[PDB]
């Protein structure tokens, strides 16, 4: 009886949202945010081998689709690799944590990647930072994603997509 | 504070009552919404619902 | 609207739903029953795990348990809710 | 206590280069030239040789009476 | 798919590989460390010890001493085989020393080996310093082993695989000679000639100052493989044994994969 | 302070262009909040001390040699002045972009 | 089929806001002002040359000496002066089109179309 | 060194190998990415403290995944033999 109650009421993934306020207490940390920003930035292009190396840490297997850029050289992109995990009916429009300084464009027409635009599960512009995957950040895209696809999709996402951030961070160089 | 608020419970009619019988609140909070299930201290975000429905054409 | 509209909405919502505490209690009782006698009500060959907890969860999910819950309201009214789909 | 047999980072043997280096430096020769001509070029092995203390020469006086 | 040679020092070997994939070259580099067998001390039988060093420390120091395991790869059973009993796969060395009145340093030349073709690489490795009236008497057993099991069995010190550079001089900027840490460039009659192109590590620091006088690329199919041995085996033998280990592993995998299809 | 999270062999460590692998890896994210510039300064000074063989004194308010001199001497000895190095991945052999 | 094609010359190649970003501006016939983002590895254009661009759902034939990609049409805006702003996201790289009748208002395309965009040298 | 099959179809294979690490996994992945008809190939190390790898192969149906793995092994063996024969000449 004690084991059944512990499994049915006290599991970690069932308590992603804290009772103090409506917002996730389990979320991205410090290396995760930097990796997400570096992978999501506009200037990231990956080859087939790099994409395979990045996706080897997750459970994803299937069709990658056509590369984002076909000629002169076949290049993928960070947003295309990220978009393989978002549900196919998820929409989100909101600013990023880097939209505070001179990058504030306050609308979708932004020369920077300072505005997040997701339509039908496709990440079209914007970067991931503390305001999208960070912990203790209510009304973020992670919060809405969990709220609409259960702690089940919350746990699946946190287990899968959060490892590509670390893998890409160590694939690139991050020093001080 | 724990020793003060230890014996409060939510009944099947929505009221908040102590285990000794007396009534603390006629309905929990003001609309019987758990803070854990709320959208950041809010029953439902209507703007978020409108976005979820028609954001692919904005 | 007996006392408040919110209370009526609350009771209407919970009239035909099982709270997580009720689910946990049912699963605990069924798991304790299966641990000694009480042969399962399902086909225990396709199950991924042979432990009692998983069998209890599967039986609750399929809706074969002959268990009813009594909800006693503060004014004395009683409500019987059955978990079998039938 | 005593000079390690191998460099910690790379497995290069460095113990055999201690008694030359420890002597010629005491003879007035600058450590850099001696280290370069002894065959030590990676700065990990230079760190190994440059920061040895050699306590055992004091501990031989105070040894277990077993 | 030729292989070219850059330099051959006493223990260093540098090669250029021209039509091999990066995965194979990296596998050879890793197997040069992990899957090449050498002789090292496995166990020590202690009879007496009065030195400041304890038994475990002395055993570790003895184990870290490299032995010449060049002719022993053909007379001793490898670890992959049965190797833990059936004597005929263990070598034995002895050490019996004593100090009379003055402190005495014990070098690796004092280790007497039962089999004469297995000797320490260097005879001037200090092992332990003995005070007055202190003595040591021990027997050590040597056997083959792979660097995967313990790092004392690794036959190399550094194993390196890097890209093949291509440096071209377009202008005549004089800054590049004093910026490159590898000394690739030089000034000859004020022309900025490239002396040793293969020394560039693709640092890309000359691009920060010249930026128009120097262009840096990496050749897509050539790699530079540099290894340095410790003294037990010659570098060519190390490379051959690493590739043989790859061959054995691939053969076993294919044999037990195609069977039971 | 900190505990050991994992132990990595020499083959899996990210070797540099000269074959030097790190003995300890420290996360950059620990620096900007604690604001210990002395850590990086000591790293540079120690590398210079090992390369040159010259003594390094880090007494407060009277440090000799200065950072600029140490960096120039490091550059003169075959290494990059900013104490950075080109690093390859020990598991795949791919050159890191930074 | 709702293919769109044009021929026009490059105006400028600026530096952009990000680290190694670049923006290519093209002034074109019929009051088109194509302006698209590229990176260093994709820079095969000069300061001024004649090129041909095509936007179409059907995948066209391409070589290894021209630049093109596929993305989605996700932004349709009207300006206060009667102009239009159209944006195509090549999974992150932005192609902005300034026209008169618009790309969706003129019934050429609709919202969120998977389109191929190719630019070749003439 | 023991192999086992987690999943298997005509154009999909998931193979768990115990006793192996990056040395063989990276080589096999690099060789598989060169075999024609293979659409996806990857290897994973489930935990650094455990010496075991998992190889995932997905083809387009022209060639079976097991055949692709055998071809990759053949390519690797050919490269190793060529390397031995060329190193022996210097
Ligand atoms: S200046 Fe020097 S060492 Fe390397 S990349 Fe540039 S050459
Ligand atoms: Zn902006
Ligand atoms: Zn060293």
């Amino acid at each position: 009886e004690a084991i059944a109650e512990a499994r049915e009421l006290m599991l970690v993934h069932k308590n992603i949202i804290t009772p103090r306020y409506g917002g996730p207490i389990i979320g991205g940390g410090q290396d995760y945010i930097s990796g997400a920003y570096l992978l999501s930035v506009k200037t990231t292009l990956l080859t087939v081998e790099e994409v395979a190396t990045i996706l080897g840490v997750t459970d994803f297997v299937g069709e990658l689709g056509e590369p984002a850029i076909l000629a002169p050289k076949p290049y993928y992109t960070g947003k295309q690799v990220i978009s393989l995990f978002l549900p196919k009916d998820f929409n989100f429009h909101g600013p990023a944590n880097i939209s505070k300084g001179p990058r504030a464009c306050k609308d979708e027409i932004c020369p920077h990647d300072s505005f997040i635009v997701i339509k039908n599960g496709l990440l079209l512009e914007g970067v991931f930072d503390k305001k999208a995957i960070g912990n203790q950040q209510p009304e973020s895209m992670l919060h809405w994603s969990i709220r609409e696809y259960g702690t089940e999709y919350g746990k699946w996402l946190m287990d899968n997509v959060f490892k590509m951030f670390i893998r890409f961070l160590e694939m690139r160089g991050f020093t001080m | 504070l724990i020793n003060a608020l230890s014996d409060l419970r939510i009944e099947y009619d929505g009221t908040v009552r102590s285990l000794y019988g007396d009534i603390v609140q006629v309905v929990y909070g003001d609309d019987a919404v758990h803070p854990m299930y709320s959208a950041h201290s809010k029953s439902v975000n209507v703007n978020r619902v409108i976005e979820r429905v028609i954001g692919w054409k904005r | 609207m007996t006392i408040d509209k919110i209370n009526e909405i609350f009771k209407e919502n919970w009239k035909n739903k099982l709270t997580k505490y009720e689910i946990a209690r049912i699963i605990s009782a069924r798991a304790l029953q299966l641990s000694m006698g009480a042969l399962p009500l399902i086909d225990t060959s396709n199950l991924k795990s042979d432990d009692v907890i998983s069998i209890a969860e599967e039986e609750l999910k399929r809706g074969v348990l002959p268990i009813t819950i009594r909800r006693i309201y503060p004014n004395g009214q009683v409500e019987l809710i059955s978990v079998r789909k039938i | 206590m005593i000079i390690p047999i191998r460099c910690f980072t790379c497995g290069a043997v460095v113990a055999d280069k201690w008694e030359p280096f420890s002597n010629r430096v005491m003879g007035g020769e600058d450590p850099e030239k001696v280290l370069t001509e002894l065959g030590v070029n990676r700065y990990c092995c230079r760190r190994m040789l440059l920061s040895h203390v050699n306590i055992i020469r004091e501990i031989i006086h105070y040894t277990r009476p077993i | 798919m030729p292989i070219s040679l850059i330099e051959r020092n006493g223990l260093r070997l540098r090669l250029v590989l021209e039509n091999y994939p990066l995965e194979f070259v990296n596998s050879i580099r890793r197997a040069s460390i992990l899957y090449v067998p050498v002789m090292a001390v496995d166990e020590v039988y202690f009879i007496e010890n009065n030195s400041p060093l304890y038994d475990e420390i002395l055993a570790h120091r003895l184990a870290l001493v490299p032995f010449v395991s060049d002719e022993a790869l053909e007379h001793y059973r490898p670890p992959e085989e049965c190797a833990e009993n059936c004597d005929g796969c263990y070598n034995r060395v002895y050490l019996d020393v004593e100090a009379k009145d003055q402190p005495l340093m014990i070098y690796s030349r004092d280790l007497k080996s039962e089999d004469q073709m297995i000797t320490p690489v260097s005879g001037a490795i200090p092992i332990v310093l003995l005070g007055s009236k202190q003595k040591i008497s021990l027997e050590a057993r040597l056997r083959l082993g792979y660097g995967k099991e313990h790092i004392k069995y690794s036959p190399v010190s550094v194993s390196i695989v890097r890209y093949y550079p291509k440096v071209t001089v377009l202008g005549n900027c004089e800054k590049a000679v004093e910026v490159c840490p590898e000394g690739v460039f030089a000034m000859e009659n004020n022309k900025l000639v490239v002396k040793n192109e293969l020394s560039c590590i693709l640092c890309e620091e000359c691009l920060k100052y010249c930026a128009g006088s120097v262009s840096i690329e990496s050749v897509e199919n050539k790699f530079i493989l540099e290894i340095e041995s410790v003294g037990s085996l010659k570098p060519e033998r190390i490379l051959i044994e690493a590739s043989k280990s790859l061959l054995r592993k691939l053969s076993e995998l294919k044999s037990k994969l195609e069977a039971g299809k | 302070k900190g505990v050991v999270g994992i132990l990595i062999d020499q083959v899996d460590m990210p070797y540099t262009a000269k074959g030097i692998v790190p003995d300890i890896i420290l996360n950059p994210h620990a620096l900007p909040s604690r604001m210990t510039i002395g850590q990086i300064m000591e790293a540079i000074g120690g590398k210079y001390a090992a390369l040159s063989g010259k003594p390094v004194d880090a007494t407060p308010f009277l440090e000799t040699p200065k950072l600029q001199e140490m960096q120039k001497e490091i550059l003169k000895l075959g290494h990059l002045p900013d104490s950075t190095e080109v690093v390859y991945d020990g598991r795949t052999g791919q050159k890191l972009k930074s | 089929k709702e293919m769109m094609q044009g021929t026009c010359k490059i105006s400028s190649i600026e530096k952009g806001a990000l680290k190694n970003l670049y923006v290519v501006k093209m002034d074109c016939d019929n009051d088109l002002k194509i302006e698209f983002d590229i990176t260093k590895e994709l820079s095969i254009f000069s300061k001024d040359e004649e090129v041909t661009f095509i936007i179409s759902r059907e995948k066209p034939e391409y070589s290894e000496k021209d630049f093109c990609a596929h993305g989605y049409l996700f932004l349709e805006r009207q300006q206060e002066d009667g102009s239009f702003i159209d944006e195509i996201s090549l999974y992150g790289l932005i192609v902005k089109i300034l026209s008169k009748n618009g790309l969706i208002n003129s019934k050429l395309f609709k919202m969120m179309d998977h389109v191929y965009y190719c630019v070749k040298k003439k | 060194m023991e192999i086992k099959v987690i999943k298997e179809e005509q154009n999909y294979l998931e193979l768990q190998i115990d006793g192996e690490e990056h040395t063989i996994g990276n080589l096999l992945k690099g060789m598989l990415l060169k075999v024609p008809g293979v659409k996806f190939a990857a290897y994973s190390l489930p935990h650094p403290l455990i010496t075991s790898i998992t190889i995932k192969i997905l083809t387009d149906g022209s060639i079976s995944a097991r055949e692709a793995l055998i071809k990759a092994i053949e390519l690797a063996e050919n490269y190793a033999n060529l390397f031995i024969d060329e190193v022996k000449k210097i």
